[PDB]
């Protein structure tokens, strides 16, 4: 395919109002971006302009995001043979950041990088997270594409039938 | 070792390095000489 | 005395030839296909015993 | 791996020894390449760095096919090696040798007689053989002073 | 006129770095710190401030260059008037070029041009 | 007019010729040049690369305008991926394992 | 409990055309020209060299290596940082002009790696010395993984606003006292192999 | 054959102010490097003055020769002086400078009381026949070439001898 | 104060400003082109791709570099002098930009056909090494000091053969104006180029211009392997970009002076042969003729832009002593002999 | 026009150069002030050639010769400076008063 494909993928498009309307209507959004990156900041920047504070979460070492994000979770710091095994308990990340945000902030946006490595049920929970926490928006890079396109995360995870764009 | 005469290396001859190609040298020299002679002739002819 | 100028001539043409040889050797690589793997649009398939993340 | 295996009198099988010789010579080729690169960069030519890397990547590919990693192979073991050579490695290494001979001829055509390279290199760092012996030099440093001293042929 | 364009071009060429400096001043941030303002000496802490004091025999070509610049400046008007006049200016400038060659030979033989 | 200028052309014809030159230089030729740079990027010899770079050097004032409004990002392997969330019909007709310069032809790019 | 706290700040700015697009274009310009420091210390630098070479190209992202810190945006710390080198590394980072970015490549730069256990001079991670933006795990990380870390760094760079500039300037607090220590001149004075033959002293 | 009037006078005033600043920097700087760099500003302003009057060849000759001279001067001031000495910075004032300041002020006043009292425009209208150029010599550099080659032959070879002997003496004196 | 001629002169100042601004815009665009071309030629002869992601084919890479340097914090040395630090690169870029006033892209597409011509170009190009020395001294760095001294020595060595080579061409064309030189070449057409008549001056001019542009193998004041960055070691932000622009502008102006003085400029015709294409090209006059002349000048300039960009990435670099030896013992006597041969051949004309 | 102002500047330069010739504690600076004085003389010559000698250009030729002489002096010293620094390792001229 060509014509439209080889015509401007410029970053001056007026998709930003639709992007903000979608991120307000659909709380959890799957995002697809150029492989070399750097064309996501135009869309996250305006979210940060509305008072949203970003929490960067890597999905590779996420480790069962239910108890990692919404519960106190046990983690063992790495001993190198010089110490006995210690079991530390870490606070729920998204809730700690939520209760520690300033009162003027619009909310918290969870930027889940490399969300393709998560399974189906983990993406289900990541899509249904804003229902449990009202002031949380979920953005998850579920892949790469020539141009930035976003979909509801419930549609990708399988809660909503995948309507043709 | 500076005052010792047995420290001078004596191991024969090294493996010779590849020989050299000299034909393109003469070709380049002929090209430049012809260029200079053509310059002489052209300057004399065009000046008149 | 003339032999000095002649030797200067032959040790100058040689340098020009070898400079042209370097130019030719380098510019002959313009006719060859690139070896560059265009990451991240292209990824090299790892070996059967590549040591990466633990499972 | 040959310190302790000599301490414990462990023998090495002939196939493992041949694999070790092949890998050592390949590593010597790679080390001489990635010496030639920074050397010509310090002289002033940056293109030979990429030119050596074009073939050092092939050496890395051979090592990763055999050992599992480009560098830090963890392939040599006490009394042998980690694993046998994979299927289709001999022909790949032979084709690499055939290509690398041509690449080395290209390197010698580009660099060896260059007038600027010679005039930067021809008469720097003259080391006597006696000084090379006394200073404890070895390898290409000691061998470039009239001394035919290689520990591969001395120690068998 | 053929030289008002020269003055306008010189003014514009001088203005351009001023515009670049002003744009950098109003665009780039300032985050100065005592470690940042230290002189760069490849990581290590610089010793005494710079200064090299070359040898004289190295920098003796400059005294040749001063004279040769004047000679090449003097050769230009003769070349401009070589066609209007004839062999007279050829004979005139032949001595100039010969003196230039003799001075170059003297500098070569005395070791002024040796490093 | 003034003494010194002689036989100057009419302004309307000069304007028309300059307009057609600008039309060919700013919005016609830079697209063909950048397409000739994108296609046949790996098929160049030394002469073709030299002429490509010469044409880019000449027409760069017209290419600097079109370049922000063009993307040349490489396309997916299968010609069925309409969307990044789309799945291939059968994942066997794709061609995987493109080779490179030591062991590849121009077909592998 | 090592807790976290947000300080008191004002409202940002809000803009329609000029400031927002200017910030976006500045971010994009700093995306595509992240010139590395050419800082090499140990074995990982070899893989860094493999990213300068032909098979994996630095030039596709821009990313031309610049020797001087003043011309470098990104410092890509490749190699173990010993006690003898860590002050030099921190100077080199400080001498780089703002905005500047740090990528800790290698396991020895994240937490010390193999030397995290018994080395008596290896700094266990440059996060104790310099603020690291992107951590790159792996002993000789694959050059593609280095490009991925640089891609993630670009992902974070493009998200910047003008407010982040006042997050970057140092607060610069100081406190000066007398020490009554013993002041001694430098041991390495530069005198080496000069008049060596007269230094026998039987 | 000139710039517009107000532009010409403004350029005169501006280049004069720059020349005054450069000369004051020359005679007030302790560092020979700083005063040499001020001398370079003086050289550039004087070349611009030459371009202003009519001298398009003398300006280029001034730029070339005097730029070589200042580059050599900076090199030999670096080579023949103590440490870089940014702290020297406007050498101190003595009585021996104060008396000479008065003497030079008196000399400048004596010169300017003559310059301001002489009608320089009156002399121009008397030298009418000296300002009728030959119509064939359009290029001013062509006229300067013709009048250097024909009118001044003896100084043209005397300067060659002078340059050769100066080169020889500079090499012989400065050699180690 | 006449308000009839004052408005006319204001509009005239506008109509001389307009060529200056379009030339300046094209000059900065050309610096962008030279950066992109050098990167892509290096990638091609090193079997790489080059800039690919900043724009379609790396077209916006140099623009991204320029805007990054604009947004990069301006860093001043605390130990050194601020005024010399700020003045140096500005002087270099001014003295390099001043040489573009006399370059003709057509018979009348020249900003100023000054009869002093190429001599003024040499005079203004002599000034930049003073700016380099100023940058070296003001930075208060040993590497910067060495780079400044090396730049001064390089300019001193290679100013004279270039001057004599330009003098020989001016003697052949009997005029210092660039338009006169190009037309004198265009009298005899393709055989009338000074490249064939003056080969020795051609080679010496190439070598001297490469040394003055400080391109490799004459990149000693900025040699990255010997000094960290040379005189640019302590320079950050927009000033390094200025010292980069000035270098690429010097390369472009040297290539333009190569195609003007030694090649035929905008001329492309062979009168001694029945070349239908060349005759039809030369038969066009007007707007199209000027456009074709600009095209020909740009192509001939790109040839001697391609050659030194290759030269940087092929040869090793010289040494300071060998640079001085080449400048003072191989180029200067040869240029003197070329001038003598030019005068002897020109004796036949009168 | 106000062309006579150039003359004024030349006179100023002369006086300033004269001042810099006397209070010079560095012989390189004294050489530079000699260049300043010769430059003032050259400014006078060039503006007088503009005023009265538009055809013969005798003032311009004299300016060229004065520039040549100034460069010859600038070549002879600092070679004299080189000899002085090689023999005494000091440049300050007022400190050398042996011959008195
Ligand atoms: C475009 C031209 C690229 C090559 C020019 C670089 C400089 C150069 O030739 O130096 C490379 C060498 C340096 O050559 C050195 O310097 C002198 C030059 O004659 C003497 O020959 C020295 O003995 C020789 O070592 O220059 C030459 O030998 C002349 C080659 C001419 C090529 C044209
Ligand atoms: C010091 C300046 C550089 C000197 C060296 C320049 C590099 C020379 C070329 C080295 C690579 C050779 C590539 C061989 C291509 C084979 C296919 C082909 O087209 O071959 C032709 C070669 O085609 C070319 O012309 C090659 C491109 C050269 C121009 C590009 C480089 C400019 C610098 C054969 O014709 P020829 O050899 O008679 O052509 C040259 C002759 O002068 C034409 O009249
Ligand atoms: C182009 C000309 C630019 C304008 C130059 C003058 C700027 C205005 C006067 C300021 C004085 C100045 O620049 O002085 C410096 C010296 O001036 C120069 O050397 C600049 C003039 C050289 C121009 C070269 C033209 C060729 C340093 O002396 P300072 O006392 O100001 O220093 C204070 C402190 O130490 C921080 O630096
Ligand atoms: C950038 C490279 C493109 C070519 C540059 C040509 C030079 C230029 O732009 O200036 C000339 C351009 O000449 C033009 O007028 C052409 C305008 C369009 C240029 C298109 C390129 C000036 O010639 P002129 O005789 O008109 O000069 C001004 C005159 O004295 C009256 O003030
Ligand atoms: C309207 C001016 C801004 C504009 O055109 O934006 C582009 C240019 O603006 C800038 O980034 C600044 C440079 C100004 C021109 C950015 O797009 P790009 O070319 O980087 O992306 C297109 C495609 O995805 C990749 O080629
Ligand atoms: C790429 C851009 C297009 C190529 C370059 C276009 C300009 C080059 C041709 C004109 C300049 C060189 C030849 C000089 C003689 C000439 O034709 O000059 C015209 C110069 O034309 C221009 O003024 C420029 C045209 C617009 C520039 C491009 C758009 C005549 O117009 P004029 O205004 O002097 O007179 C018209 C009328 O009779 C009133 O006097
Ligand atoms: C038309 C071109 C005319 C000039 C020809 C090219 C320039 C001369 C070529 C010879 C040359 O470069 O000289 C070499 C070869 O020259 C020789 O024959 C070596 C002996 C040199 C004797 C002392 C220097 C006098 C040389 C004069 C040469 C001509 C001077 C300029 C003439 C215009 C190198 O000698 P060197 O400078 O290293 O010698 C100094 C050394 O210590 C040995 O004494
Ligand atoms: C367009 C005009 C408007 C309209 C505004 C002007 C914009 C402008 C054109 C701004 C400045 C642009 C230059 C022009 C910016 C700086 C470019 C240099 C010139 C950038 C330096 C980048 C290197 C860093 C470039 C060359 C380079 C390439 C390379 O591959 C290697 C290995 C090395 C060591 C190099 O130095
Ligand atoms: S990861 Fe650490 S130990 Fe391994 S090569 Fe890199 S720096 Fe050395």
């Amino acid at each position: 395919i060509g014509i439209r494909d080889f015509i401007g993928g410029d970053l001056v498009k007026f998709d930003l109002g639709t992007w903000l309307s979608d991120v307000e209507e659909h709380k959890a959004i799957a995002m697809y971006s150029p492989h070399e990156g750097g064309y996501e900041g135009r869309y996250l920047n305006r979210l940060r302009y509305q008072g949203y504070h970003f929490l960067d979460v890597s999905a590779r070492g996420l480790g069962d995001p239910e108890t990692t994000l919404t519960k106190v979770h046990p983690v063992c710091p790495p001993h190198v043979g010089k110490q006995p095994i210690a079991r530390w308990w870490f606070p729920p990340e998204v809730d700690y950041r939520l209760e520690a945000l300033p009162s003027d902030a619009k909310g918290l946006v969870v930027w889940v990088i490399e969300a393709k490595v998560l399974s189906k049920a983990e993406l289900q929970f990541l899509a249904m997270l804003p229902s449990l926490r009202p002031k949380v928006r979920v953005i998850a890079e579920c892949g790469n594409w020539r141009k930035v396109m976003w979909k509801p995360l419930k549609e990708i995870a399988g809660l909503v039938p995948l309507q043709e764009a | 070792f500076e005052a010792d005469i047995t420290q001078t290396p004596r191991w024969g001859t090294p493996p010779p390095q590849e020989p050299e190609d000299v034909g393109p040298t003469t070709a380049v020299g002929y090209f430049l000489l012809a260029w200079f002679v053509f310059s002489f002739i052209l300057s004399i002819a065009l000046n008149r | 005395m003339v032999t000095g100028f002649i030797n200067y001539g032959q040790q100058t043409i040689r340098a020009a030839r070898y400079i042209g040889q370097s130019f030719m050797i380098t510019l002959s690589h313009a006719n060859r296909l690139p070896v560059t793997i265009q990451y991240p649009y292209e990824k090299l398939i790892t070996s059967e015993r590549f040591r990466g993340r633990i499972h | 791996v040959n310190g302790p295996e000599q301490l414990g009198n462990i023998q090495v099988p002939k196939r493992a020894s041949y694999i070790r010789v092949i890998m050592l010579e390949l590593s010597r080729i790679a080390s001489h390449l990635l010496w030639l690169g920074p050397f010509m960069a310090d002289i002033g030519a940056q293109t030979p760095f990429f030119y050596i890397l074009r073939e050092r990547e092939l050496i890395y590919d051979l090592f990763e096919a055999a050992t599992g990693m480009r560098m830090m192979h963890n392939y040599f073991r006490i009394g042998g090696v980690a694993a046998d050579l994979p299927y289709g490695w001999i022909d790949k290494c032979l084709d690499f040798c055939d290509y690398f001979l041509i690449g080395l001829t290209e390197y010698q055509k580009l660099i060896t007689r260059n007038p600027i390279f010679l005039e930067r290199v021809e008469n720097v760092g003259i080391i006597g053989g006696e000084e090379a012996i006394n200073w404890g030099l070895s390898g290409p440093m000691l061998r470039a002073s009239g001394i035919q001293w290689d520990l591969r042929k001395v120690d068998h | 006129y053929e030289y008002d364009i020269f003055w306008a071009f010189l003014i514009i060429s001088s203005v351009i770095p001023i515009l670049a400096f002003l744009f950098s001043g109003i665009l780039a941030p300032i985050s100065k710190g005592p470690e940042k303002l230290s002189s760069y000496e490849s990581g290590i802490e610089p010793m005494g401030d710079a200064w090299l004091q070359f040898r004289i025999r190295y920098y003796m070509f400059a005294l040749v260059f001063v004279v040769f610049d004047v000679e090449t400046v003097f050769l230009y008007p003769w070349a401009m008037s070589f066609d209007i006049l004839g062999v007279s200016v050829f004979i005139e400038a032949l001595i100039f070029v010969l003196i230039l060659i003799v001075g170059l030979v003297y500098a070569w033989r005395k070791g002024a041009l040796e490093w | 007019a003034v003494t010194g200028v002689n036989n100057q052309e009419d302004l309307i014809w000069v304007l028309l010729k300059a307009g057609v030159v600008g039309f060919c230089y700013f919005l016609i030729m830079p697209p063909i040049i950048m397409n000739w740079l994108r296609i046949r990027w790996y098929r160049r010899n030394l002469l073709e690369m030299y002429f490509q770079f010469m044409f880019v050097f000449i027409f760069f004032p017209g290419i600097l305008v079109w370049a922000p409004f063009l993307n040349f990002r490489k396309f997916p392997r299968d010609p069925t991926m309409k969307y990044p969330w789309s799945k291939p019909e059968n994942p066997s007709e794709v061609k995987g394992g493109f080779l490179k310069y030591p062991w590849a032809t121009i077909e592998d790019y | 409990m090592n807790s976290i706290e947000f300080p008191l700040l004002d409202q940002i700015a809000q803009n329609s055309v000029i400031s927002t697009t200017s910030n976006d274009l500045s971010n994009w310009s700093r995306l595509s020209s992240l010139w590395p420091l050419l800082y090499g210390t140990s074995c990982c630098f070899i893989e860094f060299a493999s990213l300068i070479g032909s098979r994996f190209d630095f030039d596709r992202y821009g990313l031309v290596p610049r020797a001087s810190p003043r011309q470098a945006d990104l410092i890509l710390t490749a190699g173990t940082v010993t006690m003898k080198m860590a002050p030099s590394l921190l100077r080199l980072y400080e001498q780089m002009p703002e905005p500047k970015y740090v990528i800790a490549m290698g396991a020895c730069t994240i937490t010390g790696g193999m030397f995290s256990t018994d080395s008596y001079s290896t700094v266990r991670g440059v996060d104790k010395l310099i603020p690291v933006d992107v951590y790159l795990p792996g002993c000789p990380p694959k050059p593609e993984a280095v490009i991925d870390a640089i891609t993630k760094l670009r992902k974070k760079i493009s998200r910047e606003i003008y407010e982040d500039r006042i997050k970057s300037q140092p607060k610069n607090r100081c406190f000066t006292i007398n020490h009554k220590f013993r002041v001694g001149r430098s041991i390495h004075t530069g005198n080496y192999d000069q008049a060596l033959l007269y230094k026998y002293k039987s | 054959m000139d710039l517009p009037g107000p532009i010409h006078d403004f350029l005169l005033v501006f280049l004069g102010s720059g020349l005054i600043l450069g000369a004051l920097g020359v005679v007030l700087f302790t560092n020979p490097i700083f005063s040499a760099f001020s001398l370079g500003l003086v050289l550039v302003c004087i070349s611009l003055f030459y371009i202003l009057a009519n001298s398009h060849f003398v300006a280029s000759a001034q730029l070339l020769i005097y730029v070589g001279a200042i580059n050599v001067l900076i090199i030999f001031s670096v080579m023949f002086m103590s440490g870089p000495e940014y702290d020297k910075k406007f050498q101190l004032w003595t009585v021996g400078d104060g008396v000479t300041s008065l003497v030079c002020i008196s000399l400048f006043v004596s010169l300017i009381s003559t310059i301001l009292n002489t009608s320089w425009y009156g002399i121009i209208w008397t030298t009418k026949s000296n300002q009728i150029l030959e119509q064939d010599l359009i290029n001013a550099s062509q006229q300067i070439g013709i009048h250097l080659s024909t009118d001044f032959f003896l100084p043209f070879e005397l300067i060659s001898i002078i340059l050769l002997v100066s080169l020889i003496g500079a090499i012989a004196v400065a050699r180690q | 104060f006449s308000r009839l001629e004052f408005l006319k002169e204001v509009y005239e100042t506008i109509w001389m400003l307009f060529p200056i601004l379009i030339l300046v815009l094209g000059i900065t665009i050309g610096v962008l082109v030279i950066v992109w071309l050098e990167r892509e030629i290096s990638a091609s002869i090193q079997q790489r791709i080059g800039p690919e992601y900043a724009g379609p084919l790396g077209i916006l890479q140099a623009l991204a570099d320029g805007t990054k340097l604009l947004f990069k914090e301006n860093l001043l040395p605390s130990r050194g002098d601020t005024y010399l630090f700020s003045i140096g690169p500005s002087i270099a870029v001014i003295s390099i930009l001043l040489g573009y006033l006399i370059i003709p892209f057509g018979s009348r597409l020249v900003l100023a056909d000054l009869s002093i011509g190429v001599f003024l170009w040499i005079a203004v190009s002599s000034i930049a090494p003073i700016g380099l020395l100023m940058s070296g001294y003001g930075s208060n760095n040993k590497y910067s000091f060495l780079g400044g001294l090396r730049a001064a020595a390089q300019s001193i060595s290679y100013e004279i053969p270039l001057t004599l080579c330009v003098l020989s061409i001016s003697l052949l064309s009997n005029s210092s104006s660039t338009v006169d030189i190009v037309e004198a070449q265009s009298k005899y057409g393709f055989w009338g180029w000074n490249l064939w008549r003056q080969p020795i001056g051609f080679i010496v001019f190439i070598i001297s211009s490469l040394a003055e542009c400080e391109r490799l193998p004459f990149d000693l004041p900025e040699a990255e392997e010997e000094l960290v960055a040379g005189y640019q070691t302590e320079y950050s932000g927009i000033k390094f970009g200025l010292f980069y622009v000035a270098s690429y502008l010097n390369l472009l102006i040297s290539s333009l002076f190569v195609t003007v003085l030694y090649l035929g400029g905008w001329n492309l015709s062979i009168p001694y042969i029945f070349i239908s294409e060349f005759f039809e090209i030369n038969k066009i006059d007007g707007v199209f003729g000027t456009t074709i002349g600009i095209f020909i000048t740009l192509a001939k300039t790109f040839l001697f832009l391609f050659i030194p960009i290759t030269t940087r990435w092929t040869l090793p670099r010289l040494r300071m002593d060998q640079l001085l030896n080449l400048g003072w013992k191989f180029l200067l006597p040869i240029s003197l002999g070329n001038l003598l041969l030019t005068t002897s051949s020109q004796l036949f004309s009168l | 026009m106000i062309l006579e102002h150039v003359l004024v500047l030349s006179a100023f330069l002369f006086s300033i150069g004269i001042y810099g010739l006397v209070t010079s504690r560095n012989l390189v600076r004294a050489l530079m002030c000699l260049e300043l004085i010769l430059n003032a003389v050259n400014l006078n010559f060039v503006t007088f050639s503009d005023f009265f000698d538009s055809r013969q250009l005798k003032g311009n030729i004299f300016s060229i010769f004065v520039i040549a002489i100034a460069a010859a002096e600038a070549a002879i010293g600092p070679a004299i400076v080189s000899s002085i620094y090689r023999n005494r390792k000091s440049i300050r001229i007022n400190q050398s008063n042996l011959l008195n």
